[PDB]
Order: C-alpha cells, then structure tokens, then sequence
C-alpha cells in the first residue's frame, strides 16, 4: 500500500566548535522507522571527523516523526539510510 | 523495445540523468528537489531507455513515467520492496562566520569587540598587507600606518624601532607577542626581533594602554598575533630571490593530528639572507616555530608554542655625521653604502628561544579563565667598530670606537585573566580582572674601546687593532606584578570603558665589575575611562582619558637610576563605518604628556631623563573598498611634540626624529576580465615631513616621498593550479636620502630600491 | 538585550539569512532544502536578533529557535501559506559533428542506426572554413569533389563518387528539389548565409527524393524561426573587392509564443580573380511559423534573390595551362570575353509552406510545398581552342539567353509508428508531384579572336547564327513507401517507389516537339547491426531512377539515367564520446549517363559507367577546446559501356585520391581567452584532362587558415571578429578540365575579415 | 494542533513543443488544500508565457495528496500559494 512519509524531520544544528574553526564533514547513519512512526536502532556508518557531528544528528533524529510503511494491511517497520553533510557558507 | 549501448560515469544524479536523457534522445522533466542527495554511480552497458532509467534510479525512491514518445517525468514510486531505503541526503550549512581592513580587535579590549565600539585609536595591519607591501620587518610593516614613524635608524633591520605619536625615545621595547610583552632587555643589546613570516596580524594600540598591558609606554604599543593551528590540512612553500643578495625559502604546514580533530599542529620554517645595501654586511636568519593545540574536554583547550630563532648575522646598525650627509664634508658625500666598521671584527650573532602555552577554560555561561605564559632565553654576541665624527688630525677620516658584548638573557612572563559576562537590566557587562607577573635576568659582559680612524669615502679596511677600556660586567634583574580590573558597560547606544590597575615593580643592577648595586622599588595606580556614542548611522564619536606607567631600568652618567616614565592622555575621537559597507574611517585628536622620557645618545652607555614631553595632533586613517577589485589605504598624521620641562637648555625645543607631517596612500586592484584573470597591480607613495636632526634644533633633515609598486599573478588560472608569483619594489624611485638623525654625529640612510620576485604554492 | 540597525537588499532568502547572520554575529544552522524556494524581502533597520529572524521568515513557514550562544536553527510553525517554489527542468535535447539527421530517412534517426553513407556539414564549419558557396562547403567532406569548373561561383557543381556528369541538378532545399531546368542556364543557387545544415546522402536516394541521381544528393536545410528574440548583424570586407553585409532577425510575435518570424537578408559582391568580372547578390528570406491548434503547425516561407552579376563561368585550353603555348601560360586572371557583351542576371522568387499535423500517438501527416519563378539573362563570349590563323589568339563564340521558368513541387507524407511485439516500425507513405515549364530564347553566334596573353577588348561584334527558341515542360509523380523496422541490436530499412514522368520540348523556332513518357519501380533493402562496442556495420542495396530532359546530336531525347549500388559499411561511435567514424565501401553502376562537353548545345547519353571505392570519415572533439575533421576518399571509376571510343577508360575530372584534414583550437582561459586558431589542408589527387586518358591535371594541396577573437572578453558583449584565408599559399593551379580545350583555374588566395554582432 | 503535510507532490511534466523550442516560463497559482486532503479551486495568478504551462500544472496538482490541516482538533481546509519555474538545462 505505501511507504514512510515524513512529518517532522527538522535538521540538526552545527556544533559550536566546528563553525568556529570551520570544520565540515559528514555522518552516515542506518536506522529504523518503527511501526509506531518514530526513529529507532540508530547505527552510525561514517563519521568524518570521527564522532564529532553524531550527537546532534542523534538528537535531531529523536524528534523526527513519520507515517510508517504499509505492506498490504499491516503497518510495518522500515530500515533506512541517510547521509548528513555539514558545511560552511561564503 | 530495443537497446543501445551507454557509458556514463558517476555523479550528483542530476548530471547522470542529464547525460542519459541526452544520449537516449528522450526528454525528462525533473527538479533539484527530487534529485537532491542522490549520488548515481552511472550506466555502462547496453539498455533500453526505461530499463536504463530504471537502472539509474534503482537506489532511490524515484521512478520515471514515460507518457508517450520522448516526454518522461520523475514521480516518486512506491515502494521497491528490496531491502533498505535510501533517503535523500542533506546539507546543513552554518551561516555567518575582505583584505587590508579588519573591523574587530581581540587585543585592544582583551576580549573581542568591534573597533567602531572600542574607544581608543587602533590600527590593524593584515597578513595580506604585509605580503602586498613587501614589508620585510615589523618596523617596515607600519610604513603605511598613521601615528607611526618607521625611519628611526633608516635601513637598519637589526631591531624594530617603532616611534609612536612622535615619542621616538625609548622606542625599542614597544612590542608585545600573543599578548605578552616581548621580554627583551632594552637596557642591553639583548632586544628580541619577531619575523613577520610567523605573524597573522599586527594591531597597533596608540596612546596609553598600560591598564591592560603592563609596563607599556604612553605612546602605546604594537601587538603581534602569531599564526595558530588550522583544523583542515593546509600546506605552503615560499621562495624568494631579490637584489642586495636577498635569498629566502620558508614553509608553513598546519593541520589536524587525530581523526577526532581535537588536536592540531602548525610548523612554520624559514631561512633567509641578504648582503645589505652596505659594504661587507650580511643579514642571515633561520627559524622554526611549532604550535600545537589540544582540547581537554568540551570546556577546555591548551596551546603549546615554540619559536626558535638564529640570526648569525645582524645586518647593519650604525650612523654617520650630519656633516657629510645633510651637508657636503670638504666637498663630497658619504655614500649610502659606506661601511663604518671593520669586517673581521664586526658581528652580531643573536639566538632567541621561546617556549610557552595558552590555557583557555570556559568555566560556565558567564565566567571564563585564560592563562598566558612565555619563557624566553637569549644569547647575543656583539663586536662593532663604529664611527663618531671627524678626526681631529687626519682630515677626511672619521674617528672610530669599539663596542663588544656577550649577553645571556632569561625571562618569563604570565598573565591570568578571569572574565564575567552578565547583565544589569539595561547594562550589558563584560567584566575582567587579571593578575600578571614578569621576572627577567640579563647577564652582560660588555667590553669597549677606540679603534683606528677611517677614510669616509675610499676606506682602507684591515686595522682591527683596538685600545680597550676596562670591561664592564653587570647582572640585571627586573620583577613586576600587576593586578587589574576592566569593565565594559554597553547601554542602548552608549559604550562605556572603565579600567583600574596597580603595578608593583622592582629593578636591580649588580655591577659585577665595581661590586656595587642598585636595588629600587616602585608602585603606581593607573586607570582609564572612555565613553563612546554609536549612531544607527554608522558613526561614533568618543572621549578617552587614559594613563601610563613604565618602569625603567637605566642609569645616569653617574649611575643614579632612572625613574619610571608616566603618561596621561585626553583623546577625542570619531570612527565611522556605513552598515554593510567595506570601508572604515577614523579621525583622532590627542594630547599626551610624558614625564621622564629616557633619552640616550649613541656614543654613551647611559641615559638621561627628560622632565616632560608633550605631543598633540591629529590622525586620519581610511581604508576603502573602492570597488570589487580596487582597494585603498590612506592616512594623514599631524604631530606637534615638544620638550616642556627640560634642564638642558632645550626646553621649548622639539625632539628630533619626530616628523610633524606624514601622509601615505596605497592601492591595489586585481582583475577577473578574461584577458587578465588573477593579475593584480598595486602601489603607493609614502610621505614624511621634515625631521629635526638635533635636540638643539640647529639643522633640519629634508622631507621625502617614496614610491612603492607590485605586480602579482595567480599562475593557477594559466593552468599550474595553486602556484602564484609576485614581483615587488620598495622605493621604486631609488631615492638616496637621510631617513632620520639621532644626533648631529649620527644620521642614517634610508633603504635603497628593494626588488623582490617571489613564488608561492598552496593547499 | 538591545537591537542593532540593519541595511540588507533582497534575494534567495538563503543569502539574506546569511548577510543577516554575519552582520548580527550569530550562527544560523539551516539547509538549502528549507530555505530553498523562498526568495525575498530585505531588512530595514532596528531589530533584536530574534525579531529580525522572525521578520525575515515572516512570510514563510520557517521560524528559528535555540539560544545559548547565538546558535539558531530553522524549524516550522502554526490566512495563506506560501509554499516553496519549484524549478522543473527539461533534461535532454555539438560542434562540427551532428549525430542526428531527419533527411536520410525522412524521420528523425541517429546516424549510427541509419544504413546509408551520410555526412552533415554544420553552420559552425561553414563559417569556420569560410565556405562562400554550397560547393565550397563540401571541400572537407569525403567522396565529393569540389573543383569542377574551378573558381566559378555561378553554379553549385557537386561531384559525387567520381560521377561528374549531370552534376548541377543535385541540390534539394528542405527536402524538395530546387526545380531549375538543368537543361538550360536557368539553374538556381542557394546562399550559405541562409543555411543551418547541409546533409549529404552519398549513393542512391531516389526512393524518398524524386529525380535523384545515383551518386547521391546534397540537402540544404533552411534555418527556421526561433521562439525568443534573436538579432544578428554581420559585415565582411576582403580581397578581390569582397564586401558582404547581412542580418538575421527572429523571434516570436505573440504573448503566448505560438507564432514566430525569421527575417534573413544579405547583399554582397566580389570582383573575383578574373579581369573585368563582377559577382553581386541581394536576398531576403522571410519565414513565419504559426501554430493552429495544438497539433497542426504552418510555416510560410519566401526566398527572393537577385544576382545582377554572375561572376565568371568559362574555361581555356589545357594547351596553355597544363602545357606551354609557344612559350607562354594563360594567366589565372584572364577574361576571354568582351566586357560590353557580358551579362548574367538571375532572379529567383520562391514561395512555399510546411504543414505538419499530428493525428494519434501513431499517425502524423506532413505536407511540404514550394513555388518557383525564375528569370535568367545571358550574354557571354567564350574561348574555344586556338586560332588556326592568328597563333596566339583564342577563337571565341557567343551564347545568349532570355529564359523564364516557373515550377512547383509538393510532398505529402503520412507516417504511422507502431510495434509488432518483437519489433518497432516507423512506416512512411507518400505522394509527390512536380512540374516545371521553361521558356527559353537562345542565340548563338561567332566572335572575334583574342590574344591569350595581352588581350584587347572591344570587338563585341558577333555574327549571330540563327535563333534556337524552345518551350520545355516536365511533370513527374511518384508514390513511395518505407518501413524502418528495429529489433534488439538490428535495424532494417525497406523502401519502394513508383515514378511516372513525362517530358516535352516544342522547338518554337523549328516546330519539332519531342514528347516522351517513362515509368519505373525502384527500391531499397538495407540491414544494420549495433554492437555494444559502439560499432555498427551494415549492407545496402539501393536503386536510382532519374528521368532526363536533354537531346542527342542525332535529334532524339535521352532516356532516364538508372543506378544500382551495393555498399558495405561500418560506423563507429564509442558509447557517448564526442567522436564519430564511418568507413564506407561501395559499388555503383549507372546506365545512361548524359554528358555535355561545353561547346556543344547537346548531350551524349552514355551506356553504363561503373564506380567503386572507399571513404574514411572522421570527426573528433579531442578536448573541451580542440576540434578535428578529416577524410580520405579513394575512387575507381570507368566507362564500362560507351561508343565515344573510350570504353575501358576513366572519366575526367574524377580524382582517385582525395584527402582533407581540418582543425580549430579555441583558447578558453588565461592571457589568450576568446582566441581561436584554425586550419586545414586539402589534397586532390591527379585527375585526367581528357577521357582518352591522354594528359594529367596535376595534383594539388591547399592550405586554409583562420584566426578569431571574441571581443566579449575585452568588454563589448555579443561581438566578435575573424580573419580567414583560403588557399593561404596563393596556389596558381588548374583545378580540373572538362576537355582539352576547357581547363579551369583554382581560386587564388581568398582573404576575408569579418565583424559580428549577436543576441 | 497541526498543518498541511504533503504525501504525493509529484511535479508537472515539461510540456513538449515548448521544450522543443526551448521556452522557459513560470506559473504562480493560488489554491486550496481541502479537509479531503486533495487540491481544489486552482486559480492561476501569474502565467508567463501566457497559457503555456498552466495545463501541465493543473494536471499535476490534481494528483497531489496531503494530510489536511488540523486546527483545534478538526480537519480544516487551507489556502496556499506556489510558484513553478520551467527551465531548460545547459
């Protein structure tokens, strides 16, 4: 019948000491979008620079909310993958 | 229905879908929105359109419609069961973090405020400025700044003589590095020099700045801010070749050390040489400067710094009589390449060695601590045969004398600052207390004499025989402790400024040759008050009343030590910056009085206090961004300075080496027109008024205008990316001129034309 | 706590949020996803940070939260919601290369999948090589020989695969035959200045195109209207008193952009390399596109053109150019005709229309129509061999003509595109009709002989032979059918035609009318294969049927010319490179060919001539700057059935070997940005001068060069300048001969300088 | 307690013989996202070149689908505006 439909998915906030000393990088993160609409079982696959951005990516994802997957007649979980790039403008 | 072969490489799916739509000759409507964070890794096979499109968008939730011949649209299919879902990536940007101008100073207030809101005249010289102006010493870098007279010993590059608002006495110890005083010893030869290669900025605090930076003069100070480490790998190799034997390679690598980027290094190196304008002289240096910063938690960072420098050769430091340079002596001139000394019995070998850290710890939402520490160790060696007026028997020969030295210096300094940022309803605070402390120990083995006389034009060298006096050995100690307190209050459109300090100093001098010693203690309370009014407009007048206290470790002709120098200054000010606009204008009006300036004539090993000197005048500075490629620097400096108590019969007179009038303009514009992309032409002229030559004001040194020029070109555009080149020339018109005179017997030549072709290599 | 006063412009909210962020001294953490479509406002003094942010995203559903250290982030919020805007783009659709032609197949199809040797010459080429005629634009294209009458620009002569007879009636303009009567002097010229493409179909094409010859056809492509304002003015000054001024306006008329015009116009001249000679032209081409419903579109077109002067079109003996006459050479200037009696005034009026209609997703009809009205005036004195009595004077004769022509032609195509499960069909069916009336009044006579070195002009006296006046009509109607079947990596082409034709000539001054009819089935079977390689080999068996309107010296008219070609071929485009290679290997056999000899007023028919050879063709865009072009032709042709006495011999003006390279570098960076340097060499092998294989016209290599500079870079946008030299090395050479008394010189150095203004 | 949340917002197809001639344009449009969650009452405010793209845009919108707006806990209709820009690549 359907898939994941995002409802709240506000983005994460650049770390304070990252803008200062313009740093930049990325997080790749594997996760689950529970039948219950919420994010779960977050696994980080890439982190450049290591474990720097993770904690905001996690805290942002907390708040996220979705219409869950429908698979003909029972609502189902969904495994997903997403990439965050952090950047500095000018 | 039927398939053709494709080969499309990989990239932001947009591209790859475009190349595809092209090679299949369908059209396909899509939007960035939908092709955003999708990566593509593209086709290489034989395929059937639909099948190729499908294949292309197999790792995404997209699908391509068809709708009859050609056509095709990106709808979002449901739901490709497969396994894992590949959500669109996302870019999260941080928002809000040109050249010769800088609108903020961290040094001026010991905390980062804009200059429009800082109530004291501060000038800034950028790295870019230094490199465009081809300034080869600190002294030189201020050639285009107002307030500041650069020609104090002319072409000498052994030391950085920096004359602020006409107070040209006592001018060597005006230099602070990363916010701590140098820690040289102005009383000896052991006075340190910082190479501009290692600097990011130079902020100039004119007028009394003692409150925050202890043991400073009423003229103000010059603050070196060194390069620090970067958290992105950056690499650089510099090479330069120029006239007068000039030779220089240096490198600059900075980068992060670990993968969590909690640590970074910066290694800067440099080797340079020059056989100066003057006969038989060399200037040689090597230095390394390692910087390393380590974050201790989320609250704390610690920086380790080192700066090891060797000057095996000292350049030139000498002068010749005004009779023969500003006059004509028995009908010729002394050249600008005249030697003076004797090779093989003339050297200045200096070794500077600096170790230190900077601790910065955020205590909470309001409070913070910073701790700055530097140890210095130094070894100067000197022999210098020199000239001092004309011979009493042979007529065209100069009398000459000798000064030899051996000096081990050792000193350390520290500054602890505790900072509170709170509010008082409408009052915005930034309250700061500190306590700071310096120990300095100089062991000096001086030695001195009379040399042979020397013909001032056609000299014959080789008579390095010397008749000596007794050696003079001393051990010199200075200790100083300060407690200070500075609140910056900011209500509505007002910016107040309020400072309070208590210095305690102590100086001793054992003449190890006599045995006898001079132990002396001094205390003084210094402060400032500054009110500034800022208009929405961009404009800001202000008034400042500020005080200065500077212990002196010097001695009379009899040995009776010199008292500290003191200063009071009323300044009236007007800064203006239009909101947005990249220009900044300041007019500043000032009256400064010093008590006990410590003078000194070359020939002498003593100083003299001067009852009082006063300087009043005006400073107009203007950096403008005239367009997208044209930028400008311009300044005017009116300085009226006078001995107002003096017991030498020069009361009322004006001090020498202080020019009344000086102005300078400098521009540089850089193209992106197809013909000339990356090319830049820049230049400027520099004017200096008359100077006196004489405390007794009998001769006058003519004024002088000098021209400077540069061409620069990014060879990156011409294909060799990262590489860039550069040709400069300082005193392009190659003037032959006397820059200043210390006395009637010591007048100094200005540097001749200095051509410098330079190459770079980035990352 | 307290506010600052800001001064901020407007623009894609991203930037405005940035300026604000910088100027406020905060940090907004936000994504292009969320600031995206928004595009706006400004900031107008006197705000806290927050309230500024609020007032910036006031008209959007954004809002920015957080604090602690001027760390903000964007989020969401709650009259009328302003959704983000969208940018929807059409993805889908080169330099000297075209991979695509509509002409070869009457339907759009890439060349990689088309089973017939085809070249395309682009605008860019024409203008880079300074080709001033259609004939000249093919100087770099293989299997085509240019220099046939040498320097003469009065007619476009085009020699396909060594077939140099019948060579003027070969040009089609938007897929309709020109409609000149090649049996008179009233043959039409098209100016390059009006073209987009030249497509050259080597080998028989009679199935789609009606009176096609068996060597092939050249197909010109008119340059239709654009749907946004385009305006270009050009000017050009060169040697040989060359002077040219043109303009090319186009655009849409309405607000719904369903109507558009184009107006191309030029005047130009040249004094040639010949003494007392003038070329001179004025032309105007309005075009008007008008969409009727949403599936029927109409294009009305005109081409008025008036050449009040016709350059030189004459020739002199091989005895004096290839050989020394006494001890002298005839100059490569040299005029052979009285300037008082030398007149060539062609006027072409062409109106027509292009009607496209869509019917289903399957069916579609097309109707192309064109009406021709022309008028040619000739006076011309000419040199035929040496005086029997005065030994350094050429004898001379006269040919004069008033001739008025009118003709029309039309083509109705019905096109069904379907599937048969396995395959994909694209099936074509048509009916085409043409008719042409030429009324001519011609006179000949003899004239005074002329010194071939040191001539004295005057003696425009002519002793007129009695007048030959005629009225020629021709009518032709054909029906055609063509399926293009496509299964997997295979493409097949099937094609059938049935021509019926009728031709007369009442000899108004004698009485004699001849009057004949012919009929003929023709067709095309052709299969290709496309390897994942990018490699596409093919065979083709093609036929041609060309009815002719000429007579014998024996009185009786010439039968239609017939043609059978087998061709084996190999095309190669490495998977989307910017390169293409073709290698073709062919065997044509034309029966009944039709020569002239320029001294007679009559044709000779032949009986079969056979041709075979190889063409290698290359275009390669070796970088973002450098483009390259080259060819080698090998031709082996022979009179295999004739009674001239030359059976077994080789035709004249047909080189065995031909080769051409051309290159154009364009600097796009550095000091030298906007600069373009280009050049080429052309090589023509040895040719024969006569059909007896007696005497050879020696081979020749020509060099061409090109410097060019976009003055955009200096500052004046839409403006460039270019300097061209063709035959850079000013070679003095005989290009070819038609016979031993008629040899032609090549064009001496042609330098030209051009100025351009665009939009 | 909520807003519009789009669930299928697939874009309009570039009309042919518009992209053939390489014509760009724009439509601005004022519309309603009903309780129903579908689009209704499409009013086309700017249309450059006049009447060109409109048909494609109306057709696309009529396939769009949303979570309707909720206001004080009752499903409620809601008025909206959007701009479309039609462009040609490269």
């Amino acid at each position: 019948d359907s898939d994941i439909k995002p409802l709240r998915m506000d983005p994460p906030v650049y770390p304070r000491m990252a803008q200062a000393r313009g740093i930049e990088g990325r997080v790749k993160v594997l996760f689950t979008i529970t039948s219950d609409g919420r994010i779960d079982d977050i696994q980080v696959l890439e982190s450049v620079p290591s474990r720097m951005f993770d904690r905001e990516v996690r805290q942002a994802m907390a708040k996220w909310r979705f219409e869950p997957r429908v698979s003909g007649g029972k609502i189902v979980a969904r495994q997903a993958t997403k990439m965050f790039f952090f950047k500095i403008e000018k | 229905e039927q398939a053709r072969p494709y080969a499309i490489p990989a990239g932001q799916l947009g591209d790859v879908l475009n190349r595809f739509a092209r090679e299949a000759g369908i059209t396909l409507s899509a939007t960035p929105a939908q092709t955003g964070g999708y990566s593509s890794q593209g086709l290489r096979g034989s395929f059937t359109v639909q099948q190729g499109l499908a294949r292309l968008l197999a790792d995404t939730p997209l699908e391509a419609e068809d709708q009859g011949d050609g056509s095709f649209v990106l709808r979002e299919a449901p739901a490709k069961d497969g396994d894992v879902l590949n959500m669109q990536a996302v870019e999260v940007f941080a928002l809000g973090n040109d050249g010769y101008l800088a609108t903020h100073s961290q040094i001026a207030t010991k905390t980062s405020k804009p200059l429009l809101e800082t109530s004291q005249t501060v000038s800034v010289i950028t790295r870019e400025q230094i490199d465009d102006t081809a300034s080869k010493t600190v002294q030189q870098a201020m050639r285009y700044t107002p307030g500041i007279f650069t020609g104090q010993v002319g072409a000498s590059n052994r030391y950085d003589y920096v004359v602020m608002r006409g107070f040209a006495d006592n001018s060597v110890d005006n230099i602070y590095l990363d916010g701590l005083k140098a820690m040289g010893d102005s009383g000896t030869f052991s006075s340190m020099q910082v190479d501009p290669y290692f600097l990011e900025r130079i902020d100039v605090l004119k007028g009394p700045s003692s409150v925050l930076y202890g043991r400073s003069l009423p003229g103000g100070l010059v603050a070196l801010t060194s390069k620090k480490p970067l958290y992105e790998d950056y690499r650089q190799i510099t090479g330069s070749i120029g006239n007068m034997g000039q030779k220089e390679m240096g490198f600059d690598f900075s980068g992060p050390l670990d993968e969590e980027k909690r640590i970074a290094y910066r290694l800067i190196g440099l080797g340079k040489g020059s056989d100066t304008q003057f006969d038989h002289v060399k200037e040689e240096r090597y230095a390394i400067a390692p910087t390393l910063a380590i974050d201790f938690s989320d609250d704390t960072t610690l920086t380790l710094q080192g700066y090891l420098q060797h000057d095996p050769n000292g350049g030139y430091h000498g002068g010749v009589p005004a009779d023969g340079t500003l006059s004509h002596h028995n009908g010729r001139h002394i050249s600008r390449e005249f030697f003076d000394g004797e090779p093989s019995k003339d050297d200045f070998d200096r070794t500077q060695r600096m170790f230190g850290y900077q601790l910065e710890h955020r205590i909470d939402d309001v409070w913070s601590a910073r701790q700055n520490f530097r140890y210095l160790d130094s070894d100067v060696d000197l022999s210098q045969v020199y000239a001092y007026g004309w011979s009493a028997s042979e007529p065209n020969k100069l009398n000459r004398y000798f000064s030899g030295a051996r000096e081990h210096l050792q000193a350390y300094i520290v500054d602890n600052m505790l900072q509170a940022e709170f509010a008082t309803g409408a009052a915005r605070h930034t309250l700061l207390t500190g306590l700071d402390y310096q120990r300095r120990r100089t062991v000096v083995d001086w030695r001195s004499g009379s040399a042979s006389a020397l013909d001032a034009f056609n000299p014959v060298y080789g008579d390095d025989a010397i008749s000596y006096f007794p050696d003079d050995n001393h051990t010199r100690r200075l200790e100083q402790t300060g407690v200070y307190l500075q609140d910056l209050i900011d209500i509505d459109q007002w910016r107040f400024s309020l400072g309070l300090r208590q210095d305690w100093v102590s100086v001793t001098d054992k003449n190890r040759s006599t045995g006898s010693k001079a132990d002396d203690d001094w205390e003084k309370f210094t402060g400032r008050i500054g009110a500034l009014y800022l208009f929405d407009n961009g404009l800001a007048p202000y008034v400042s009343y500020s005080e200065s206290f500077n212990p002196n470790a010097y001695s009379d002709a009899s040995g009776t030590p010199l008292a500290p120098t003191e200063g009071k200054q009323w300044e009236l000010g007007l800064k203006f910056q239009a909101p947005g606009s990249n220009s900044f204008y300041t007019a500043s009006l000032f009256h400064i009085t010093q008590e006990n300036v410590a003078s000194k004539e070359p020939q002498d090993n003593f100083y003299t206090s001067v009852g009082e000197v006063r300087s009043q005048g005006l400073e107009l500075e203007a950096h403008t961004q005239l367009s997208d490629n044209l930028k400008l620097l311009g300044s005017y400096t009116y300085t009226d300075i006078t001995y107002t108590k003096s017991l030498d019969g020069n009361q009322g007179h004006t001090p020498n080496q202080a020019p009344k009038h000086m102005a300078s303009l400098w521009a540089d514009y850089a193209f992106d027109a197809g013909p000339l992309s990356g090319l830049s032409i820049g230049g400027g002229a520099r004017y200096v008024g008359e100077t006196w030559a004489d405390k007794e004001n009998t001769l006058r040194v003519p004024d002088y205008t000098l021209v400077d020029a540069r061409i620069g070109y990014d060879l990156g555009k011409l294909g060799l990316k990262g590489l860039d080149v550069s040709l400069n020339a300082n005193n392009l018109l190659d003037k032959d001129y006397v820059a200043s005179c210390y006395s009637l017997d010591f007048c100094y030549f200005g540097e001749k034309r200095n051509v410098t072709a330079t190459v770079n290599y980035q990352f």
